[PDB]
Parts: structure tokens; C-alpha cells; sequence
RNA sequence: AGGACCGAACCGACUAAUGUCGAAAAAUUAGCGGAUGACUUGUGGCUGGGGGUGAAAGGCCAAUCAAACCGGGAGAUAGCU
RNA sequence: GUUUAUUAAAAACACAGCACUGUGCAAACACGAAAGUGGACGUAUACGGUGUGACGCCUGCCCGGUGCCGGGAGGUUAAU
RNA sequence: CUUUAAUGUUUGAUGUUCUAACGUUGACCCGUAAUCCGGGUUGCGGACAGUGUCUGGUGGGUAGUUUGACUGGGGCGGUC
């Protein structure tokens, strides 16, 4: 039974990585929101 | 954008009312056109995206005067 | 639109008369070509001051020079040798480029836009008549005899 | 040549093949090749704009010289080659000056044939001349819309146009659709008919044949649900509606030409 | 030569039994279909919610789909329990 | 061959073939407030839509109604 | 006033021609080792096409909604 999550570091970084968020303004707002909440992990860091 | 380079006219949102007074959002667009104006001061043609009202404004005033105002506005033509 | 006319307009040209004209006509033809200047309560005093007669002679000499130029070649004949086809079907249609260049090299020094072709683009091989307009009121006739090579 | 293959197995019973013995059995001319990446019917937005496109064999692009601007240079037909991008075969032609090029192959070409372009050209098939110099009533192909554009009419296998009249600087042509169009006399055209006229006799035989040609299955509107197509819905094959396109436009006899710009060049329409 | 034949890997899931607080939020055992092709598969891309994709079932779109998920309008409204 | 991943694998869907219809190339059509892109670096022996569904015999009568195509005698008919 | 006609006026529909607006997904040159874009020369269309405001027609393509109660369950029928 193949499950939904099939890990891949390259796909994870290129999809939800820090640079991916900064590319668009919506991603920048995502980072801004999580800085405000004080989350330790801003994004998925390798 | 659909902005006249002389009068600054830009699209403005509004309503359109039917017989039953139903209101739906619409948008009014300026009558923009691309026109080439001959300028004797610089001896060449300048292309401006101007509305019909703006073209009347250019005729009433001078093309040189309008260009000076555009330059003072700070936007390249 | 009330404008002052400088050049002779064939229909309503009277050397600076306050005569209405379509905005497009003045905007696209007269003003860009210098045939008129928009005057609105400011240039009327100026036109009657320095444009009233000072440029009248300046405008006229241009017509006089044009009249002199179109009589430079008294022969008024143009002969061009082209490698036409067998029994008609000339090699290729020719407009004003070659004929103007040949005339300029040996004949009347004239601009490209002056030449007008009322009989097509000289398709048939033989004698043809070409109407030359160096001025609005000055028309010239030139006979051209293309000869097959 | 048309060959009917024996029904050794289902999928071969209805196959009709077209075999051209003179086609080149080898790789094409590399310098005139270019990559042709498939699209699958998607546009720059990534959405499907044309349906039933996708898959198929990889095929490279051959730079076919439609303009034919090499005036006054005699050329010799080296060979004929199969072009995957076209219904008609192409011909590799070597000019007297050492330049090779690809051209559409009319019906009459064969290896070693002589072709010439420009106004100072003969009347044999394969030569390109301005339509002013082409005698009226002759058959031409690869006709130009505008001088120097390149050539757009009669490009498929076994296609041609008729020159019917010549008035002033314009010429009237009868297209394969039965429509009469008025074209400038300065436009070039190629004498003769496009070759491979038997290309229409193939039948492909099976479903896979159309599949690896780049065509995907077509689903009928009736088979769909109401939310997907204007047709569809109901139990037991109910239609009860006028035929329409998937986007609501009424098909099956509704004229969709709305140009008002090129109408001046149209003399008669299709009948 | 073949969307050819028999048959493993591989892909799929026609029948039966077991299992239903299971070993497993669809599996196991014994049979079963395709198996050079309209095949299958690795890696990487593209299409985003009244939208996508669909050999078309209202199927699929992160175990959720006749309109996904998250936050907000929002303490929606509830002549009902 | 494909299909309801997880109760339906089928007569359903697709299919080669067939027909109708649109499209002359700045093509029809589609995605996009637009630019632009696909169609196609193709152009009527081509492309899109629709129905039927290999092959053999074939496919009759009906234009009232609703669509679609063409006409203009006459009537009615907006902004202005 | 009914009946008619020379020149001049408002004229509007129609037709032909022209180029200077405008279009050019025609060719060529330059910015430029650039299928974008811009400028220049020329060709072809040309006051058409196209676009804005207003307006008639079409418009389940899309959207918001409605589609009563009594009733020997409801529906049908009947009644108000």
C-alpha cells in the first residue's frame, strides 16, 4: 500500500523551502506570519 | 495600464442597473488610443496613449506645453 | 477649428483666413506638413505682424524654384533598357526607384515622392506618359519609352 | 503504392499502407534539422487549449524553405525524404553554389530533376515564379499571401490551386475548398501539384495507429454528465437537445467567420 | 512482421474462503487477466477549487470531493432538539 | 484496450472506419480584463466540433413546431 | 395655395478615387553575439477594420432565487 507521503529532500526544499517562500509576496506573508507567532522553524530547513 | 498620459483618466468601477434595479459591478474604461504627435521643437514624432478628451486638450493647448507638463510629472513619454 | 493657412489649399486656401476645418484634417495633415498653424487669440496678432507679408515672398520663391527645376530637362524624355521577356511579360515591374535614380544621375535632380505614376507601374513595354507634379499648381508631362534588351 | 496487408491477426485486417520505394532509406540532412518539443495541447498558462493532443512518436523539425528566395541559381534534386511534420514528402535540393535546402516535393519530381526560381524560370513543375508571370489557368501550389511571406496555400499532399482570372495588380485563385480568393500578383507560387496524392488512401487500421500519431481518444458529449457537457445526462441515451460545442456554441451548421477585414479579398464562399 | 499465441519478472484485480474491537483505515491464501505494447517504471517538471484533469465513473485532485484543505467574515442563521 | 483507488470490469467508455458541420491562415476554437500562448513553426489529402462505431446488405416518408442557412415586398421597432 | 424650373444655402444616404490618422503575426536596416520590443525606409490595406461611451436583439454559457396551505401519512383529486 503506497502511502501519500513519499519523502524527497529536493522536492521538499524546492516546494516549501525558504527561497521558495521569498519568491512570491504570498510566501513572504507566510514567513511574516510565522515570525509574528514566534515559531522556531520558519520553514522546512534541510 | 489603461491610463491616459495627458489627463490621467483611468478606469473607474461602477454599477449597471436593470429595470428591476438589480446592481452588478461594472467598469468604465477611458476612450484611449495610440496616436503619434509631430513636435516641431524636437522635429520628430512622439507616440502617446491618450484619450479622446486628452487629444482635444492637446489641440486646445500646445503639444509643447503638454509635453512640458508630462516631463514635470516625472514619467517618461 | 479656426486655423490660419500658409500654403495654397486648393479648396479653401486664402493666406491666413479664419476658416473652420475638421480637427483631424488640421491635426494630421496641415500642422505636421507646415501648411497651417493653430491660432487661438494669441497668434492672430503675430500672424498679421510678421507672417502677413514677410513670408509671402518666401513661399512664392519656392514655387518659382519648383517651376525652374521642372524645366531643367527640356528633352522631357526617359529611356531605360530592360531585359524584357519573350513577346511581352517584362522581367519585373518597376516603380519610381530606378526611373528616379536614372533621372537624378543624368537629368533633373528631384526627390522620390515627386514622381507619380498614373498608368500603373509600367507593365507593358512601349511608350508611356508620366505626370510629374513639382507643385500643387504645377504639373509636368514626361514621355518614357522602355526598350527591350 | 497502396498495399493491403493480410489479416494475420486483428488490427491488421483493415490496415492499408502507403509505401514509397523512392523515399530515402537513411538519416536526414543534419544541418537543416531542429528539435520539436511536443506540447500536449497546453499553452503558456499550462491549461489544455486544444483537446485530443498528446503522446506520439518523437519527431524532429526539418527547416523547409517556403520563401524560395534563391533567384537565378539552378538547383538539382538530390533525393526525396519522409517528413514526419507534413503529409507531403520533402525534397533535398542542392544548388549550383553548394547550398542544400528542403522544399515541398510536387507530383513530378524525381532524383536528379532540375528546378529554378525567380521570374526568369521555366514552366516545368517545381519552379517558383511571381503569379504575374504564371499563365492563367495553370495549377500552382505553395502560394504566398503577401510578397515575401513564404507560402501558405496548397501545402498538403495532393493539393493545388487554379488561377482563374487576373485583373489589374490582383489575381483570383480557386482553392481546394471551392473558395475564390483575390491575391496580389507580386506573390510567388510553385508550379505543379503537391506530391504524395495517395496519402489520403491510408486507414491506419487499429486504435494504436492513431495513438502514436499524436491523437488522443475523443469522448462523446452524450457519454458525459450534465456538469461536464451541454449534452449528457438522463437514463438510456437521451439527447433532446440541439447539437452544440462543449462551450455552448451551436455547431452543425452555424457560421463562425467574423473577420470583416479580409472580406474584401473573398469573391465567393464555400458551397 | 504482429495493439499475434503460451508463460515468469513486472502491471492489474474476475471468483472463493479467511479476516471485520483484523497482521492490514481493502490485506492474506488458492486460482485468475495482460505480459513488444493504446505497455510498464525511476527522476524532474506543468495544469489550483466553480478551477484542474478525466478512453467519462460525477471518477480523481495528500486515507477527506455533486465543488479539496487552512485562516478569516463568525458567537453566520436555526419558528428545531 | 480503458473505467467507479476502498462493494459495480460490464452490454458501459474508447476504438479504426463512416457521415454532417465549421474553419482561407492575424483560421475556426480554447486559456487569458489585456499582452500573449496553444491550434501550428501546421494551413483544406489540414485543423476543430458533433453523432455513429470494424466488415457485408443497406439506411425509407415527413420542413408543420424548434434550431441552422438565404431573402427581401410590407409592417413593428432603441439610442440619437 | 394646387401646378413647375435656372444660380446660391442646410444638407443626409449611396458610389469612385486619394493619403496624412489608424492597422500590418510583409520585406529590409539600426539599437544587438536578440524568432521580444522600439526607431527608420518601403510595400500592402486605409478612413475600413479595431477600441471606448450609449443603445436594440440573442444569451441556462454563468449567477441569485422562487416553485402555497388544508389533507384521516404524503402525492393525485378537490377546496380556499
Amino acid at each position: 500500500m503506497k502511502r501519500t507521503f513519499q519523502p524527497s529532500v529536493l522536492k521538499r526544499n524546492r516546494s516549501h523551502g525558504f527561497r521558495a517562500r521569498m519568491a512570491t509576496k504570498n510566501g513572504r506573508q507566510v514567513l511574516a506570519r510565522r515570525r509574528a507567532k514566534g515559531r522556531a522553524r520558519l520553514t522546512v530547513s534541510k | 495600464s489603461r491610463v491616459c498620459q495627458v489627463t490621467g483618466k483611468r478606469p473607474v468601477t461602477g454599477n449597471n442597473r436593470s429595470h428591476a434595479l438589480n446592481a452588478t459591478k461594472r467598469r468604465f474604461l477611458p476612450n484611449l488610443h495610440s496616436h503619434r504627435f509631430w513636435v516641431e521643437s524636437e522635429k520628430r514624432f512622439v507616440t502617446l496613449r491618450v484619450s479622446a478628451k486628452g487629444m482635444r486638450v492637446i489641440d486646445k493647448k500646445g503639444i509643447d506645453t503638454v509635453l512640458a507638463e508630462l516631463r514635470a510629472r516625472g514619467e517618461k513619454y | 477649428m479656426q486655423v490660419i493657412l500658409l500654403d495654397k489649399v486648393a479648396n479653401l486656401g486664402s493666406l491666413g483666413d479664419q476658416v473652420n476645418v475638421k480637427a483631424g484634417y488640421a491635426r494630421n495633415f496641415l500642422v505636421p506638413q507646415g501648411k497651417a498653424v493653430p491660432a487661438t487669440k494669441k497668434n492672430i496678432e503675430f500672424f498679421e505682424a510678421r507672417r502677413a507679408e514677410l513670408e509671402a515672398k518666401l513661399a512664392e520663391v519656392l514655387a518659382a524654384a519648383n517651376a525652374r527645376a521642372e524645366k531643367i530637362n527640356a528633352l522631357e524624355t526617359v529611356t531605360i533598357a530592360s531585359k524584357a521577356g519573350d513577346e511581352g511579360k517584362l522581367f519585373g515591374s518597376i516603380g519610381t526607384r530606378d526611373i528616379a535614380d536614372a533621372v537624378t544621375a543624368a537629368g533633373v535632380e528631384v526627390a522620390k515622392s515627386e514622381v507619380r505614376l498614373p498608368n500603373g507601374v509600367l507593365r507593358t513595354t512601349g511608350e508611356h506618359e508620366v505626370s510629374f507634379q513639382v507643385h500643387s499648381e504645377v504639373f509636368a508631362k514626361v514621355i518614357v519609352n522602355v526598350v527591350a534588351e | 503504392a497502396v498495399v493491403k496487408c493480410k489479416p494475420t491477426s486483428p488490427g491488421r485486417r483493415h490496415v492499408v499502407k502507403v509505401v514509397n520505394p523512392e523515399l530515402h532509406k537513411g538519416k536526414p540532412f543534419a544541418p537543416l534539422l531542429e528539435k520539436n518539443s511536443k506540447s500536449g495541447g497546453r499553452n503558456n498558462n499550462g491549461r489544455i487549449t486544444t483537446r485530443h493532443i498528446g503522446g506520439g512518436h518523437k519527431q524532429a523539425y526539418r527547416i523547409v524553405d517556403f520563401k524560395r528566395n534563391k533567384d537565378g541559381i539552378p538547383a538539382v534534386v538530390e533525393r526525396l525524404e519522409y517528413d514526419p511534420n507534413r503529409s507531403a514528402n520533402i525534397a533535398l535540393v542542392l544548388y549550383k553554389d553548394g547550398e542544400r535546402r528542403y522544399i515541398l516535393a510536387p507530383k513530378g519530381l524525381k532524383a536528379g530533376d532540375q528546378i529554378q526560381s525567380g521570374v526568369d524560370a521555366a514552366i516545368k513543375p517545381g519552379n517558383t515564379l511571381p503569379m504575374r508571370n504564371i499563365p492563367v489557368g495553370s495549377t500552382v501550389h505553395n502560394v504566398e499571401m503577401k510578397p515575401g511571406k513564404g507560402g501558405q496555400l496548397a501545402r498538403s499532399a495532393g493539393t493545388y490551386v487554379q488561377i482563374v482570372a487576373r485583373d489589374g495588380a490582383y489575381v483570383t485563385l480557386r482553392l481546394r475548398s471551392g473558395e475564390m480568393r483575390k491575391v496580389e500578383a507580386d506573390c510567388r507560387a510553385t508550379l505543379g501539384e503537391v506530391g504524395n496524392a495517395e496519402h489520403m488512401l491510408r486507414v491506419l487500421g487499429k486504435a494504436g495507429a492513431a495513438r502514436w500519431r499524436g491523437v488522443r481518444p475523443t469522448v462523446r458529449g452524450t457519454a458525459m454528465n450534465p456538469v461536464d457537457h451541454p449534452h449528457g445526462g438522463g437514463e438510456g441515451r437521451n439527447f433532446g437537445k440541439h447539437p452544440v460545442t462543449p462551450w455552448g456554441v451551436q455547431t452543425k451548421g452555424k457560421k463562425t467567420r467574423s473577420n470583416k477585414r479580409t472580406d474584401k479579398f473573398i469573391v465567393r464562399r464555400r458551397s
